[PDB]
RNA sequence: UACACAACCAUGCAAGAAGAGACAAGUCGUAACAAGGUAAGCAUACUGGAAAGUGUGCUUGGAUUACC
RNA sequence: ACAGGUUUGGUCCUGGCCUUUCUAUUAAUUCUUAAUAAAAUUACACAUGCAAGUAUCCGCGCCCCGGUGAGAAUGCCCUCCAGAUCUUAAAGAUCAAAAGGAGCAGGUAUCAAGCACACCUAUAACGGUAGCUCAUAACGCCUUGCUCAACCACACCCCCACGGGAAACAGCAGUGAUAAAAAUUAAGCCAUGAACGAAAGUUUGACUAAGUUAUAUUAAUUAGAGUUGGUAAAUCUCGUGCCAGCCACCGCGGUCAUACGAUUAACCCAAAUUAAUAGAUCCACGGCGUAAAGAGUGUUUAAGAAAAAAAAUCACAAUAGAGUUAAAUUA
C-alpha cells in the first residue's frame, strides 16, 4: 500500500470484542429448566452433567454442572458464569458451585 | 451551536409570548399586593411573614399614603419624614412631594406610588427621584406651622481627615518602588479620601432606569 | 526596508536573466542556421526525385 | 518510516528542526515552479524539502503550489495589509531560498525569544493543582509542612473525632 | 458554564486533605463551585503550622491589586489574611474578636482568683 | 476602521470551479494538512463562494479572495480581489510578458 | 383554520419452506488422490438416486520416460 | 514483547488461537485492628424526614451549589461578541447567548445520490437567473457523553412546554420492582463556599467532622487461598479404571494416573487467593507466481509523479465489408 492509499484508508482500528453467551456480564442468575447428561467428542468418553436453564435475560441456554455429584432439579435457581467446557460442543456456560440452589461439592463420607 | 439538523422549536417561543401576555394581563395590583394581616404579620398575596424587628412599627405607626389620603391635593409640595430618620438622624431629613399617583383599586385608598425631592441630612438634591419604601409603616407628616421650623438646619463642616496613612506593607511598597528610581524624597505617602465618600445605609437608592452614557 | 531590498534583488536577477536569454537567443539563431542548410538539402533531393 | 524516497522528511524531528516563522501579516504563500529545466532545480528541491518545515511551524498560513504555469519559478506572499511580495527564484539553491525568505519575512531570534519567555510565565512554580498544569498537588508533599495523611497517619491530638470526643465530655 | 449573573470574587478554594486543610486563594466567579473553575489562582494558605511553627500564606499582590482594581469582591477570610499581612487595614471583626477574647481572659482570671479562696 | 470578519480565512487563493451563478464565483481553496499517522502533508480542498460584481472570472482562473466584512448571505462570505492567473492567458509577474506555460509568447529581449 | 392520519419501520411469535455445521461405528455406490484404473479442472448447457456423465472452448495445478 | 505453547511421519514458510504483564466489577473460599481514597445496576415507581433563606415591611436570591448521562455524533479548538452581573463619571473586569470556521472529530458506501438544500437588483416588495451539496463521503442507519483545573445535555413525559397525559427524590438519607451489582431514613454550621442584611448575625443533606463496606494503598496486632504433565515454580502413597471426573491451549483417564478424588510433601501469593466478564496492550510503513491478494482488456475524469538526457512508423496470421475455391464429403 502506497502512502496515498494508506492516507485514503486511514490507520487500522482494532474491532470491539463481540459479546459472548453472558451478554458481557460476569454471572447470570437463571432457573434450571431440565437436567440431563451429554456426551463428549470423539477422543474422550464420559457422561457430563448438563442443564438447560432460563437466564435472567430471558434466554434459554445450556450449562455444565462441574464437580462430582449434584442435587439440581427443575425450578432451581442457580448462578452461571461464562466458563466454556472444552469437551461439550455448544455448551459455553458453567454453574457456579456454592449458590442459591447449587451447593458446594460434598466430601464422600 | 450552529448545526445543519437543528429543529425549529416553535412551542418554546409561543410560551414566551403567552407568559409575557399573562404578566401584563394578570399583573397583581399593588393594593392587594402590599396587603398585610396585622394579626399574624403575614402578606396575603405572597405569603411571607414580616421580620421580628418590624412588629412594633406596623402596629404603632402608619404609612405614607395612609396619611396622604386625607390631604386636599394629595400633598403637593408637602414634606414627609420617617420614624427611623427622626430616631437616628438628628438632622432634618424630609421628602418634598412633587407628584403622587395613588392606586384607585383600593377601597380605602392607602396605596400608591409617588415622586419627590430628597433632602437627607440637610443636603438638598436638585433632581427628581421616585420616593422609596412607600408601603413602610414609618412615615410621619409635619404640620403646616412647623414647615419652616423643621427645615432649620445649620450647615456645619465635616472633620474627616482628607488624607490617611497607608497600610504598612502597601506603604513600604511605595517606599521601595520610588527608591529604586533614584528619588531621594523622604515624604510620607498619604491616601486620598475625597472620592471615597459613602452614603449611609439609611440613604434610599434610586429606582429609575440608569442610562448608559 | 526589506521590501525595497527584495525589489532590488529581483531587478538584479532580472538583468542576469536578460543576459542569459540573449545568449540563448544567439544559440537559437545558430541552430536555425544549421537546420536551414539541412532542410535546403533535404528539400531539393525530393523535388528532383519527383521530377 | 520506510515508504518513500527520503523517509527522514516524514518525522517530527525534521519538521521541528526547520526554523522559519512568518510574521502575523503573512497569510498566503503561492509557490510557482516548473518540473523541467536545470534552473528550477533549487525550487523543486525547496518544494521537496523545506515546504513541510515551513508548513509545520506555520499551520495557519495557506501554501499553494502551481506547476508548469510560468517559465520562471517564483514565490508570491499575500499579506494581511494587501501587499504582494514577489520573490524571483531562477538559479538559487535550496538553502538560499530558505535564508532569503527568513530575511525578507520571518521572525528574528530576539522576536522568537520573547514569545517563549512570555509563554513560560503561564506556568507558575508557586501554584498548586493537577500535575498537568502545576508542579504540586497536595501541599502535604512540601518537605516542611504537615505530611499527607494518606501516607503518614496524623497524631491523636489533631483529629476531628478526638476533638468532638473531648467536646462531648 | 454560562451563568445568568454573578461577580468576580477572590475567595479560598478548600482543595486539600482530610483533617488537613489547604486553601487555594483564587479569583473565580461567584456562581461557580468552591473547588470548580476559576479565572486565575493568586496564592495559597496553609492553616496548619509547619515544623517551624509558621502558617505559610502566599499572596500574588501584583495580580491581587489588579483584580481588585478590575472589580473583584473579597471574602471575610481573604480580608482577614490581607489585614494580617498588612496589604489591607485590619478588619473590625478581628479587632472586636480580639477584644472579646481579652474580655474572656479577664473573666477567667477573676473566676480562677475567686475559686482558690 | 470598524470593518472585521469573524472568519479565519482573511485572504485565500483558489481555482474557479463554476460560474453558473449570477455575480457569484465558486472557488476551490486547497491547503496542506498534516497526517497524524503518516506525517505527510496532503491537499485538502474547500469550496468558497465569492462575489464577482463584474462577472469576469471564468472556469480555471487562479483567483484571490478577500474576507467580506459582513456576509451578504449564509454562503457568500468572501469577495474576488484580483484574478492572479487567467486560464490560457497568463502574464509572467516577474517579466511582465504573456506566457503559454513554459514558452514565452513575446520574448522580453525585444522591447521594440 | 384545510388535509394524511400506523401509511413507513424496529422488537418478539408464527402455521411452515430451505440451507449450513457439529455429532467415535447406518444404507447405496466409488467421484478424487497412482495415466486412481475414462488424466484432472474452469466457464457454460443438458442429463442422472448419488457422488457425477457428456458436449463446445480453455488451463496444466498430467505424463509422452527426452542421440526415441 | 526479549517472547513462549500449538498445524505435520518429519522440516521450512505463511497464518490464526492461547499463555506470560497491569487495572476495574461480580461470584466462591478465607478474614484481626487502624489511616487514606472511593462507594458504581437502573432517565423504573416512591411512604417519611430534611435540603432557601435573610430583613424594620420593600427587595435580593430560591437546578446558584448539588444530581444524572436519557437524548444528541453529538463535539475538541479558534474569531466576533448581544445580553446579564461587580465598582466607577465615563471607562474596566467575569460569565458569555446567538452567528460562524484554519484544522481535528465512532462504525457503516450492502447508506450513492439528496430533492429546492442557491444567486443578483434595490428595497426589506416585486422580479429575473437554474442553480446548491456529494466517492476528499452529501443525504441516511446503528452505537455512544466527553478530547477532563474542565466542557456538553437533561430535570416526569409529549425534542420545546401555551397546552395534554398527570401529580414527578436523575438533591441528602431511605423504600418497592429489577439486577451478578446492597453506605447512615445520623451531628453541626467550628473551618471554606453560597444567599441575605449597613452590621452583630442567620440559613445552608454544599461542606466539615463522623458511621458502614477487604474496592484499592500503607502500617502492623493477622493466616488462608491457589497450584504441582508442557507452556510455567513445585508430588508421595492410595481408590476408580474412557466410569467418576479435569483443562486457558496442547490434552489426561480402559489395571503401576507426578494431569481424576483423598493423604504426605513442595511451589507461588497473602488479608487476601482464585473464577468469570470487561478493559489497557495487540493487525499492515507488511504483502499480492505456488499460502489471501495483480482485479478479462483498453481509453478518459478527479487526483498524482514529470526529480539527468534520450523516442515517435515499417517483411509475416489485427479488424470490418465485397468477391473466389484446391483437397475431402454429400444430395
Ligand atoms: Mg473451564
Ligand atoms: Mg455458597
Ligand atoms: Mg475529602
Ligand atoms: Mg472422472
Ligand atoms: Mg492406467
Ligand atoms: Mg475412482
Ligand atoms: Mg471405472
Ligand atoms: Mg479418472
Ligand atoms: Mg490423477
Ligand atoms: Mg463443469
Ligand atoms: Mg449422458
Ligand atoms: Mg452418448
Ligand atoms: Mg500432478
Ligand atoms: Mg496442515
Ligand atoms: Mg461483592
Ligand atoms: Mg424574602
Ligand atoms: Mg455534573
Ligand atoms: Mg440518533
Ligand atoms: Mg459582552
Ligand atoms: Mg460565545
Ligand atoms: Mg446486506
Ligand atoms: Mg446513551
Ligand atoms: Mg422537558
Ligand atoms: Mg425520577
Ligand atoms: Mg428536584
Ligand atoms: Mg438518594
Ligand atoms: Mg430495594
Ligand atoms: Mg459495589
Ligand atoms: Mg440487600
Ligand atoms: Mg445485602
Ligand atoms: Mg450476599
Ligand atoms: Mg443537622
Ligand atoms: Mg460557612
Ligand atoms: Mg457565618
Ligand atoms: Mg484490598
Ligand atoms: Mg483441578
Ligand atoms: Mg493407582
Ligand atoms: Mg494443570
Ligand atoms: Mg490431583
Ligand atoms: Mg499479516
Ligand atoms: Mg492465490
Ligand atoms: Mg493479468
Ligand atoms: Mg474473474
Ligand atoms: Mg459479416
Ligand atoms: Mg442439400
Ligand atoms: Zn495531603
Amino acid at each position: 500500500a502506497t502512502l496515498n492509499q494508506m492516507h485514503r484508508l486511514g490507520p487500522p482500528k482494532h474491532p470491539p470484542g463481540k459479546m459472548g453467551p453472558t451478554a458481557g456480564r460476569p454471572q447470570l442468575k437463571g432457573v434450571v429448566l431440565r437436567t440431563f447428561i451429554r456426551k463428549p467428542k470423539k477422543p474422550n468418553s464420559a457422561n457430563r452433567k448438563c442443564c438447560r436453564v432460563r437466564l435472567s435475560t430471558g434466554r434459554e441456554a445450556v450449562c455444565f454442572i462441574p464437580g462430582e455429584g449434584h442435587s439440581l432439579q427443575e425450578h432451581h435457581v442457580v448462578l452461571v458464569q461464562g466458563g466454556r467446557t472444552q469437551d461439550l460442543p455448544g455448551v459455553k456456560l458453567t454453574v457456579v458451585r456454592g449458590k442459591y440452589d447449587c451447593g458446594h461439592v460434598q466430601k464422600k463420607k | 451551536m450552529a448545526r445543519k439538523k437543528v429543529r425549529p422549536r416553535l412551542i418554546a417561543e409561543l410560551a414566551r409570548r403567552v407568559r409575557a401576555l399573562r404578566e401584563q394581563r394578570e399583573r397583581p395590583r399593588d393594593s392587594q399586593r402590599y396587603a398585610l394581616d396585622y394579626e399574624t404579620m403575614m402578606r396575603p398575596h405572597s405569603g411571607n411573614r414580616l421580620p421580628m424587628r418590624a412588629w412594633a412599627d406596623v402596629r404603632h405607626e402608619s404609612r405614607l399614603l395612609q396619611l396622604l389620603n386625607r390631604l386636599p391635593l394629595f400633598g403637593l409640595g408637602r414634606l414627609v419624614t420617617r420614624k427611623s430618620w427622626l430616631w437616628q438622624h438628628d438632622e432634618p431629613c424630609y421628602w418634598r412631594l412633587t407628584r403622587v399617583r395613588p392606586d384607585y383599586a383600593a377601597e380605602n385608598l392607602d396605596h400608591g406610588k409617588a415622586w419627590g425631592i430628597l433632602t437627607f441630612k440637610g443636603k438638598t438634591e436638585s433632581e427628581a427621584r421616585e420616593i422609596e419604601q412607600v408601603m413602610y409603616h414609618d412615615w410621619r407628616l409635619v404640620p403646616k406651622h412647623e414647615e419652616e421650623a423643621f427645615t432649620a438646619f445649620t450647615l456645619v463642616p465635616e472633620d474627616t481627615p482628607l488624607s490617611v496613612p497607608y497600610p504598612p506593607l502597601l506603604r513600604a511598597m511605595i517606599l521601595a518602588q520610588r527608591q529604586k528610581y533614584g528619588d531621594t524624597s523622604t515624604e510620607e505617602p498619604m491616601l486620598n479620601l475625597e472620592r471615597a465618600r459613602i452614603d449611609p445605609w439609611d440613604y434610599p437608592a434610586k429606582l429609575e432606569a440608569k442610562t448608559k452614557t | 526596508e526589506l521590501m525595497a531590498w527584495n525589489q532590488a534583488e529581483n531587478q538584479r536577477l532580472h538583468e542576469l536573466r536578460l543576459a542569459r536569454l540573449r545568449q540563448e537567443a544567439l544559440e537559437q539563431e545558430r541552430r536555425q542556421a544549421e537546420e536551414a542548410v539541412l532542410q535546403a538539402r533535404e528539400a531539393q533531393a525530393w523535388a528532383q526525385l519527383k521530377e | 518510516p520506510m515508504k518513500g524516497r527520503f523517509p527522514i522528511r516524514r518525522t517530527l524531528q525534521y519538521l521541528g528542526q526547520g526554523d522559519v516563522v512568518f510574521k502575523d501579516s503573512v497569510k498566503v504563500m503561492t509557490v510557482n515552479y516548473n518540473t523541467h529545466g536545470e534552473l528550477g532545480e533549487g525550487a523543486r528541491k525547496f518544494v521537496f524539502f523545506n515546504i513541510p518545515q515551513i508548513q509545520y511551524k506555520n499551520p495557519w498560513v495557506q501554501i499553494t503550489m502551481f506547476k508548469n504555469m510560468t517559465p520562471s519559478p517564483f514565490l508570491r506572499f499575500y499579506l494581511d495589509s494587501g501587499e504582494q511580495v514577489l520573490v524571483d527564484v531562477e538559479s538559487k539553491s535550496n538553502k538560499e531560498i530558505v535564508e532569503h525568505i527568513r530575511k525578507i519575512l520571518g521572525k528574528n531570534e530576539e522576536t522568537l525569544e520573547k514569545e517563549e519567555q512570555e509563554k513560560k510565565q503561564l506556568s507558575h512554580p508557586a501554584h498548586f493543582g493537577p500535575r498537568k498544569y502545576c508542579l504540586r498537588e497536595c501541599m502535604c508533599e512540601v518537605e516542611g509542612q504537615v505530611p499527607c495523611p494518606g501516607l503518614v497517619p496524623l497524631p491523636k491530638e489533631m483529629t476531628g473525632k478526638y476533638k468532638a470526643a473531648l467536646k462531648a465530655t | 458554564r454560562a451563568y445568568r449573573g454573578g461577580h468576580l470574587t477572590i475567595r479560598l478554594a478548600l482543595g486539600g486533605c482530610t483533617n488537613r486543610p489547604f486553601y487555594r486563594i483564587v479569583a473565580a466567579h461567584s456562581k461557580c463551585p468552591r473547588d470548580g473553575r476559576f479565572v486565575e489562582q493568586l496564592g495559597s494558605y496553609d492553616p496548619l503550622p509547619n515544623s517551624h511553627g509558621e502558617k505559610l500564606v502566599a499572596l500574588n499582590f501584583d495580580r491581587i491589586r489588579h483584580w481588585i482594581g478590575c472589580g473583584a469582591h473579597l471574602s471575610k477570610p481573604v480580608e482577614k489574611l490581607l489585614g494580617l499581612s498588612g496589604f489591607y487595614p485590619l478588619h473590625p471583626m478581628m479587632i472586636t474578636n480580639a477584644e472579646r477574647l481579652r474580655r474572656k481572659r479577664a473573666r477567667e482570671v477573676l473566676l480562677a482568683s475567686q475559686k482558690t479562696d | 476602521s470598524i470593518a472585521r470578519s469573524s472568519v479565519h480565512a482573511k485572504w485565500v487563493v483558489g481555482k474557479v470551479i463554476g460560474t453558473a451563478m449570477q455575480k457569484t464565483a465558486k472557488v476551490r481553496v486547497t491547503r496542506l494538512v498534516l497526517d497524524p499517522y503518516l506525517l505527510k502533508y496532503f491537499n485538502k480542498r474547500k469550496t468558497y463562494f465569492a462575489h464577482d460584481a463584474l462577472q469576469q472570472c471564468t472556469v480555471g482562473d487562479i483567483v484571490l479572495l478577500k474576507a467580506l466584512p459582513v456576509p451578504r448571505t449564509k454562503h457568500v462570505k468572501h469577495e474576488l480581489a484580483e484574478i492572479i492567473f487567467k486560464v490560457g492567458q497568463v502574464i509572467d509577474p516577474v517579466t511582465g510578458k504573456p506566457c503559454a506555460g513554459t514558452t514565452y509568447l513575446e520574448s522580453p529581449i525585444s522591447p521594440e
